[PDB]
């Protein structure tokens, strides 16, 4: 169970600075040198610093004026600070564990947003199965998420019991500046009626969790 | 400081074929103690990139043995040979021989697949929805695998433009295959009885279907 | 013995390069670490772990353990000459070595460990040591005059579970070796009263954290006493260690410490690992009721990290730091030299340091200020009536990207000017 777990803000306006908490398992800090790794939307990794077991700290020279690495040892927790954040800073940051130079294990990713907008929590609307939607036996539910501003969102089926036939597609932002997403399942034409289907949504940056039933 | 450059941006590949990617650095990668710390990253869709190769050939544990890096002061190229859907992804060369490390601008594999046809369900706006004023119909493409789609959206029987947004996942390592949400959004009084909402695809593997909703 | 009293801004202090005499090669491109410099009489103990890569995990090339003469090298500057050099079968197994130095002979203390570094893998560390004895100046021979391992018939350690050298360096009186130690405690067993904790003047201080952090994390299951292990050579034929406990003045953490004779006296000091970060060392009052009267500096402190950073003296939950000891050079002032990273929170520029209790008196920057670095060991003596002291300094190379000791020569300056 060796694990890297990475904290952030979600949202971060333009010029003030931006924190993220990296809490790691199954491992010692002073075993273990400890990476920073971007990944801009869209495009390819970036490599900003390394806090070695000792502290040492190396950073990349291009984020130097603006990046600090620092560590808890006791709390097995390594910490990311940067600062004067701009729109191309807007990445998803990593928190990487590095075995001879090279990353063995890899936080999930945090994604922080720069952007003067407020949070918003999404507004989840059902996509109603129909004869429309059924083609033979299968047939299609799903439902749009809608409105939240901070990028991530996690779409779930039956709190996660169904995890067959599922599509999440990406998220757009509209000319509201708030993302819409949907997320379809196909299922049997015979169950339809007979088997609730529930979306959970989870929009962490908002606090929010919310269950849609969809029904045709 | 030091650049990595991968040649091929897109690279597609039937299964069992090999895939060859390339990749240059600017300079020599060979570090003072004799080892050139050049690896290869994996990045399946939805995940963390993961280790494929470290010091050039050296296969990172779990790594299969069909992944087989090769290279050369500056020129290093991995090789896919009988590449499975299960490798799909974003395939990043990396050097850490010199401070700051650095990744190249990476690869996408595609999977060259049989031609698979779309299935097309249509979704009306909920009620709900219609309660907030907005009102979405979705149309969904399951399944297909050239990417390489149009969909159109009839209101009535008016060609539709400048109210659709789409959006398509990346190839399914099960299947080989894409689908595509497309969104049209209007407003509650501009769906004005309007009925006929139709939704007309055209797929290489096809003969144009359309799926309609009367309004009521 | 005269040096100079006075707080200068002069650059009075020129310290010297030393390090090719240490075998460090830069060109194999290797990074060093783990290093151990040991000085006593004119005799000198050396150690350090040689990698290929990184140096948290690079393949390890070879495992040093030296000794050898510290001589004028011929123009009045002193120099490490190695005469014998002992490379350990099984590198990968021998941890925290500690050297004291004996009749014409240094005997190094090292733990073995097959389950990795004992301080993180405590609970499963069998706690078997090695005493290795090292001939200054070898002879030719068929047997293990110059090299030898003893026996250690047993490990007296009290109420700990396991002990562990813990430091460069120790001393000697008579033929009683006193390395640097430390102890492993059931934290269960460890008997502490929170209200002793000093939080009076720190608003965030809570009293739980001086025992929380007596341990490598909250719940670790040991904690760390550091103390010194006795080895008394003319007790029979195989000596026994003896665990001595640290007083409970002024306790930290278990850390790496050094026990060394200045000018005809103990002086201990132990690194600053957790969160009173100011500089502990002084005259060892007692040795075997190991008691220390720590000197109450207000000017050293060392670089920490966000939660014990320098110059922090308010409990807090932590375990960072950085070794940077001091060496008494002047009991009648009570005057003391080191290198010190003079960052708050990174660790990077040292500093070559001469200082009071309350006053740094002068300094030499040894490299620049945005130059990483890290554990730092000084020794001082006398040659031809002129304080010396040489200090390793582990300094960061950026072009290989691994980190390399430096060894300086300072001459302490008699004048201000
Ligand atoms: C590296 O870290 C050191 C140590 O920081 C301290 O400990 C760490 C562990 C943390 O806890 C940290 O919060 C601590 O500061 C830093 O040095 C320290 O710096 C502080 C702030 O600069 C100093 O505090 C000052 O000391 C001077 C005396 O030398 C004193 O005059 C200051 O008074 C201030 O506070 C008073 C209330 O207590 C207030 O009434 C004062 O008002 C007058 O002055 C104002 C201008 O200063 C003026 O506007 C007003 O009208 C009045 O005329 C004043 O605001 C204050 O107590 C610490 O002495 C100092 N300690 C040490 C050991 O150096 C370093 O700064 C840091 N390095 C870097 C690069 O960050
Ligand atoms: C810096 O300041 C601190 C206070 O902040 C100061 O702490 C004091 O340290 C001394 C020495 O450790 C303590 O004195 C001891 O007290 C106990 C109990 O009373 C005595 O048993 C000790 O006596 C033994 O040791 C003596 C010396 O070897 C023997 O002569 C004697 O026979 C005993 O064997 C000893 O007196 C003192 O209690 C504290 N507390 C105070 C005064 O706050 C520290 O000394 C200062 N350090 C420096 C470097 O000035
Ligand atoms: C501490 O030591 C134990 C004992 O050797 C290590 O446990 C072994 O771990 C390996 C790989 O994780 C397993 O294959 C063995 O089965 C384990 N041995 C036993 C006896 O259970 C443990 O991993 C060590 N921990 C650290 C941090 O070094
Ligand atoms: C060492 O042992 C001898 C007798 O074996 C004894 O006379 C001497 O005092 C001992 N030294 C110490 C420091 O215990």
């Amino acid at each position: 169970q060796v694990q890297l777990k990475e904290s952030g803000p979600g949202l971060v306006a333009p010029s003030q600075s931006l924190s993220i908490t990296c809490t790691v398992s199954g491992f010692s800090l002073t075993s273990y040198d400890i990476s920073w790794i971007r990944q801009p939307p869209g495009k390819g990794l970036e490599w900003l610093g390394v806090i070695w077991t000792g502290g040492v700290t190396n950073y990349n020279s291009a984020f130097l004026s603006r990046l600090s690495i620092s560590k808890d040892n006791s709390k097995s927790q390594v910490f990311l600070k940067m600062n004067s954040l701009q729109t191309d800073d807007t990445a998803i940051y990593y928190c990487v564990r590095e075995g001879d130079w090279f990353f063995d294990v890899w936080g999930a990713g945090t994604t922080v947003t720069v952007s003067s907008a407020s949070t918003k929590g999404p507004s989840v609307f059902p996509l109603a199965p129909s004869s429309k939607s059924t083609s033979g036996g299968t047939a299609a539910l799903g439902c749009l998420v809608k409105d939240y501003f901070p990028e991530p969102v996690t779409v779930s089926w039956n709190s996660g019991a169904l995890t067959s036939g599922v599509h999440t597609f990406p998220a757009v932002l509209q000319s509201s500046g708030l993302y819409s997403l949907s997320s379809v399942v196909t299922v049997p034409s015979s169950s339809l009626g007979t088997q609730t289907y529930i979306c959970n949504v989870n929009h962490k940056p908002s606090n929010t969790k919310v269950d849609k039933k969809v029904e045709p | 400081d030091v650049l990595m450059t991968q040649t091929p941006l897109s690279l597609p590949v039937s299964l069992g074929d090999q895939a060859s990617i390339s990749c240059r650095s600017s300079q020599s990668i060979v570090h003072s103690n004799g080892n050139t710390y050049l690896e290869w990253y994996l990045q399946k869709p939805g995940q963390s990139p993961q280790l494929l190769i470290y010091k050039v050939s050296n296969r990172f544990s779990g790594v299969p043995d069909r992944f087989s890096g090769s290279g050369s002061g500056t020129d290093f190229t991995l090789k896919i040979n009988r590449v499975e859907a299960e490798d799909l992804g974003l395939y990043y060369c990396f050097q850490a021989s010199h401070v700051p490390y650095t990744f190249g601008g990476g690869t996408k594999l595609e999977i060259k697949r049989t031609v698979a046809a779309p299935s097309v369900f249509i979704f009306p706006p909920s009620d709900e929805q219609l309660k907030s004023g907005t009102a979405s119909v979705v149309c969904l493409l399951n399944n297909f695998y050239p990417r390489e789609a149009k969909v159109q959206w009839k209101v009535d029987n008016a060609l539709q433009s400048g109210n659709s947004q789409e959006s398509v996942t990346e190839q399914d390592s099960k299947d080989s295959t894409y689908s595509l949400s497309s969104t049209l959004t209007l407003s509650k009084a501009d769906y004005e009885k309007h009925k006929l909402y139709a939704c007309e695809v055209t797929h290489q593997g096809l003969s144009s279907p359309v799926t309609k909703s009367a309004a009521a | 013995n005269n040096i100079c009293l006075q707080k200068t801004s002069n650059q009075i202090l020129k310290p010297k390069l030393i390090s090719y005499t240490l075998p460090v090669v830069g060109q194999s491109g290797t990074c060093i670490t783990d290093p151990l410099l040991a000085m006593d009489e004119g005799y000198f103990a050396y150690s350090h772990l040689e990698r290929i890569g990184s140096c948290s995990r690079g393949v390890s090339k070879q495992r040093i353990i030296g000794v050898g003469e510290v001589l004028d090298r011929g123009d009045e500057v002193p120099s490490l000459f190695m005469t014998n050099v002992w490379t350990p079968p099984n590198p990968n197994t021998v941890y925290h070595c500690s050297a004291v130095y004996n009749n014409e002979f240094y005997y190094v203390l090292c733990a073995v460990s097959t389950v990795g570094d004992p301080i993180l893998n405590s609970t499963y560390w069998s706690g078997s040591l090695m005493m290795t004895r090292l001939a200054v100046k070898p002879k030719s021979n068929g047997g293990g005059y110059n090299q030898h391992q003893l026996a250690l018939r047993s490990i007296e350690k009290g109420r700990y579970d396991k002990v562990m050298p813990y430091g460069p360096s120790g001393i000697k009186q008579g033929d009683t070796l006193y390395f640097p130690a430390v102890g492993f405690l059931v934290r269960t067993e460890f008997k502490y009263n929170d209200s002793n904790c000093p939080i009076t003047k720190c608003q965030y201080s809570k009293p739980e954290n001086c025992r929380l952090s007596m341990g490598i994390r909250p719940n670790s299951h040991y904690i760390l006493r550091s103390g010194l292990l006795k080895y008394n050579l003319s007790d029979g034929e195989n000596p026994k260690v003896v665990f001595i406990e640290i007083s409970d003045q002024r306790l930290s953490i278990g850390s790496p410490s050094k026990i060394y004779d200045s000018l005809g006296q103990p002086v201990f000091y132990q690194a600053s690992f957790s969160w009173d970060t100011m500089i502990k060392f002084g005259d060892v009052l007692t040795v075997n009721p190991l008691v220390v009267n720590w000197r109450n500096n207000t000017v050293i402190s060392r670089p920490g990290q966000s939660q014990c950073p320098r110059f922090n003296t308010c409990p807090e939950i932590c375990w960072e730091g950085v070794y940077n000891d001091a060496f008494l050079i002047d009991r009648i002032n009570w005057i003391s030299a080191g290198v010190f990273l003079d960052s708050n929170q990174t660790a990077e520029n040292p500093v070559f340091t001469v200082f009071k209790d309350n006053e740094i008196l002068y300094r030499a920057q040894l490299a620049s200020e945005d130059t990483n670095a890290q554990k730092t060991i000084t020794n001082c003596f006398l040659l031809k009536n002129k304080i010396w002291c040489i200090s390793l300094v582990e300094i960061y190379d950026t072009g290989d990207n691994v980190i390399r000791p430096k060894l300086f020569a300072v001459k302490i300056p008699e004048q201000c000017t």
